[PDB]
RNA sequence: GUUACAGCCCCGCCCCGGCAGCAGCAGCUCGCCGAAUCCCGGGGCCGAGGGAGCGAGACCCGUGCGCCGCGCUCUCCCCC
RNA sequence: GGGCCCGGGGGGCCACGCGUCCCCCGCGAGCGCACGGGGUCGGCGGCGAUGUCGGCUACCCACCCGACCCGUCUUGAAAC
RNA sequence: GCCGUCGCUGGCAGUCGGCAGAGCGAGAAAGAGAGUGGCGCGGACGCUACGCCGCGACGAGUAGGAGGGCCGCUGCGGUG
């Protein structure tokens, strides 16, 4: 729960959870103009 | 990893002594190699020698 | 010595950066910003001059002293806290006040306070509340919004202008509404209240005075 | 000492 | 065991290699593949109760 | 570093046993994998009787 | 001027069947027949009002035989929409089956 | 075994550990209809050690899988062979449902054989679980919904909303 | 009696015939999970301890935000 | 798939001096923010000399839950 | 959180001050060693050592045992 106690205890949490954050930042951006593209692809 | 971080605790000198720094994992398994909170998961997890 | 520079590193969330160590150290170029290795005041006087100490010893000492504390971190003084605020609070929101002689009110929202209390006016002439102060925790926030964006609070409305002035009692002091209250009053209100007569029943609705009711129960219903 |  | 742990310990010595001399608690059997061989399981089913009196 | 090393031995250990199942079903044959090296053992009973 | 607090009863204390822990008390809200009706009600402060023979001060006004008990909902109790409240000092037990003021403050809405 | 909730049902393939003198045992398979995995393997050694001289001592699970319903959509008569273990004697039964799912009517089997037979899951072994035609179920509970023209009212509904509101000024009507 | 003025099941060839989607905001048709997991929010209870020093140093006698962990800026120069 | 994810022809690295030999091919300075060795506010309000403020316990009374009368011998006592 | 017990047969004589120089909790033996040649006058508390301080675990009890009572009663030697 505290951050930067696991950071003295593991300091490599910090790269692992700053890509999760990026990671799953970037999936959320594919889904939603891939899901754009279904719904204007539709419309045509 | 859970139970350990959590509730990890050590057997230091016989006391319970909270796993709160490496340095108390290091001055008593790093004769093991054992150094960080993170070689003590991986010796319990993967059942080291 | 060279100007500061707004942080490089973006913040991904509280406490993580953007950027990595390495990708930061490109950023700051440190590739190439490389580096290697009074108490007593004389005075004149009429002996010629004395050595004066700026601070003396203390003149009494109690017979037991506290202990210093420990030190902590994070806890702040309160003018440096972070001020939060409901998002259903957006100016021009009406509000219902919960507490005070004004309790029960509908009063418009203009802001937050730097101290974080909230800033309403009644308006005075509807309802006969003034440019006062509330905590935003003994409010209800409606979902009636008017459109003030363009009124101009002035300035100096700050959190020392609404401060209560001690008043002395050796009988009795009162309250008196000062020359410059009144001025500024008009300033918003005569901004404000045209836009309350914008929306239909508006201003009738500011003169009412919420209550509940037989059947009624806050949770049920929306504000 | 390469640091520096 | 006592003759062949120090036949060992002398053999292994002059080899400059290490070999296991205590003995081990069976472990749990490592991974494998079972190969069907082209043909499927025989289906089992409980048999009807039968009075056999 | 221990730990950036880790992360990547724990990943390949589970993809292998993931593949290893996929080689299995793709020839028709079984994938049978290791019986578990750990166990978690919790009290559940009081100390009466 | 109207009320502004909603009508709660205190239903009686925290218990199993031969044990009473009183520094809890169970409140039954008017209209709150449920446990997912409740959670506008969590944190709000409560009011045990009653009257004395001795008079004594008022906040912002002169002395009264009016007293009050304050406490605040601190979770919901069961399936039925009670809620667990605490006070600043154990409410009497002649107060089951009165009435408990729950204000709409501290709010969150 | 315990029927909680809905069970499901598995495939569970094991065999014999391998010998010198045997060294490719054969693979044995269930159908095992049961809460949980770690439950069907239980009972896949309880009806194997039954039927050979194998127990999981002697023997390992190969393959343990949920069977998903192939046509969750479709609704079937399923016909169960079942034999189980009343107070003074072991009885087999064959018994018909309908349903969407395998696993959906042998949970209701485990209900059924619990309510009208008093039978403990413990007790009951099912044998055999068969998709039926329409014209070949004997239960007329179940054939008189092979109706392709079925059509029925619902009688006499009866208010299930009873405490909202607890009191009311008009009474309730179960006529719809 | 067998697609007709409705439909249903299976099969052979059609790139597992082709497209979305994908254990689905058709907020429940059926799962197990998270090194393959992170973000934010709400209610409740609690605040035990009290000399941790830092830097200047025998060319200095300061200052009580100090350990470990994690960042930021300056000691470079431009641009918006 | 594994081999610091072997060797050759847009996105993250706890890569970043060099003389070299060659496998292979021992001290930079500052400043600052903090999920960082257990809480502070460098935040506020009301009332107050004759009827009001505080007083755990203590006196009387009330209510809710609990609650059989002790010593003893006894396997077993509230015991008819 | 607090009380006590037990254990660490744990720590403190280092209050080593201008005849001065503040440390030894730290992953991994043993020296903050000694040399020979190539302006102010200032710096809290402590230590009934039978004292003070820290950390961890624990706490049912008849018969019975033991410890501590700055619990209580009467008289004697000292002392107040
Ligand atoms: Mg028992
Ligand atoms: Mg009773
Ligand atoms: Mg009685
Ligand atoms: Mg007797
Ligand atoms: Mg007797
Ligand atoms: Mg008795
Ligand atoms: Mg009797
Ligand atoms: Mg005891």
């Amino acid at each position: 729960k505290n951050l930067r106690i696991m950071l003295k205890l593991n300091p490599y949490a910090k790269t692992m959870r700053r890509n999760t954050i990026l990671r799953q930042a970037r999936n959320h951006k594919l889904r939603v103009e891939r899901a754009a593209a279904a719904l204007a692809a539709k419309s045509d | 990893n859970e139970l350990i971080y959590k509730r990890g605790y050590g057997k230091i000198n016989k006391k319970r002594i909270a796993l709160t720094d490496n340095t108390l994992i290091a001055r008593s398994l790093g004769k093991y190699n054992i150094i960080c909170m993170e070689d003590l998961i991986h010796e319990i997890y993967t059942v080291g020698k | 010595k060279g100007k500061p520079h707004c942080s490089r590193n973006p913040v991904l969330v509280r406490g993580i950066g953007r950027y990595s160590r390495s990708a930061m150290y490109s950023r700051k170029a440190l590739y190439k910003r490389k580096y290697a290795a009074l108490a007593t005041v004389t005075k004149p006087v009429g002996g010629g001059t004395r050595v004066v100490k700026l601070r003396k010893m203390p003149r009494y000492y109690p017979t037991e002293d506290v202990p210093r504390k420990l030190l902590s971190h994070g806890k702040k003084p309160f003018s440096q806290h972070v001020r939060k605020l409901r998002a259903s609070i957006t100016p021009g929101t009406i509000l219902i006040i919960l507490t005070g002689r004004h309790r029960g009110k509908r009063v418009v929202f203009l802001k937050q306070l730097s101290s974080g209390l909230l800033l309403v006016t009644g308006p005075l002439s509807l309802n006969r509340v003034p440019l006062r102060r509330t905590h935003q925790k003994f409010v209800i926030a409606t979902s009636t919004k008017i459109d003030i964006s363009g009124v101009k609070i002035p300035k100096h409305l700050t959190d020392a202008y609404f401060k209560k002035k001690k008043l002395r009692k050796p009988e009795k002091e009162k309250y008196e509404i000062t020359e410059q209250r009144k001025v500024d009053q008009k300033a918003v209100d005569s901004q404000i209240l045209p836009k309350i007569k914008a929306v239909p029943q508006l201003q009738g609705y500011l003169r009412s005075v919420f209550a509940l009711t037989n059947g009624v129960y806050p949770h049920k219903l929306v504000f | 000492r390469g640091l520096r | 065991r006592v003759k062949e742990n120090d036949q060992k310990k002398k053999e292994a010595k002059e080899k400059g290699t290490w070999v296991q001399l205590k003995r081990q608690p069976a472990p749990p059997r490592e991974a494998h593949f079972v190969r069907t061989n082209g043909k499927e399981p025989e289906l089992l089913e409980p048999i009807p109760y039968e009075f056999m009196a | 570093e221990k730990a950036k090393h880790y992360h990547k031995e724990y990943r390949q250990m589970y993809r292998t046993e993931i593949r290893m199942a996929r080689m299995a079903r793709k020839a028709g044959n079984f994938y049978v994998p290791a019986e578990p090296k750990l166990a978690f053992v919790i009290r559940i009973r009081g100390i009466n009787g | 001027s109207g009320r502004l607090w909603c009508k709660a009863i205190f239903a009686g204390y925290k218990r199993g069947l031969r044990n009473q822990r009183e520094h809890t008390a169970l409140l039954k809200i008017e209209g709150v027949y449920a446990r997912d009706e409740t959670e506008f009600y969590l944190g709000k402060r409560c009011a045990y009002v009653y009257k004395a023979k001795n008079n004594t001060v008022t906040p912002g006004g002169k002395p009264n035989k009016t007293r009050v008990i304050w406490g605040k909902v601190t979770r919901a109790h069961g399936n039925s929409g009670m809620v667990r409240a605490k006070f600043r000092s154990n409410l009497p037990a002649k107060a089951i089956g009165h009435r408990i003021r729950v204000m709409l403050y501290p709010s969150r809405i | 075994m315990k029927a909680s909730g809905t069970l499901r049902e598995y495939k569970v393939v094991g065999r014999c550990l391998p010998t010198p003198k045997c060294r490719t045992p054969p693979l044995y398979r269930m159908r095992i209809f049961a809460p949980n995995h770690v439950v069907a393997k239980s009972r896949f050694w309880y009806f194997v050690s039954q039927l050979k001289k194998m127990k999981k001592s002697s023997g390992e699970i190969v393959y343990c899988g949920q069977v998903f319903e192939k046509s969750p959509l479709r609704v079937k008569n399923f016909g169960i062979w079942l034999r189980y273990d009343s107070r003074s004697g072991t009885h087999n039964m064959y018994r018909e449902y309908r349903d969407l799912t395998t696993a959906g009517a042998v949970t209701q089997c485990y209900r059924d054989m619990g309510a009208r037979h008093r039978a403990r899951a413990h007790s009951i072994q099912i044998m055999k679980v068969e998709e039926i035609a329409a014209s070949k179920c004997r239960r007329p509970a179940v054939k008189q919904f092979h109706d392709s023209k079925i059509k029925f009212p619902l009688p006499h509904r009866v208010l299930r909303r009873q405490h909202k509101p607890r009191f009311t000024t008009k009474r309730p009507n179960t006529f719809f």
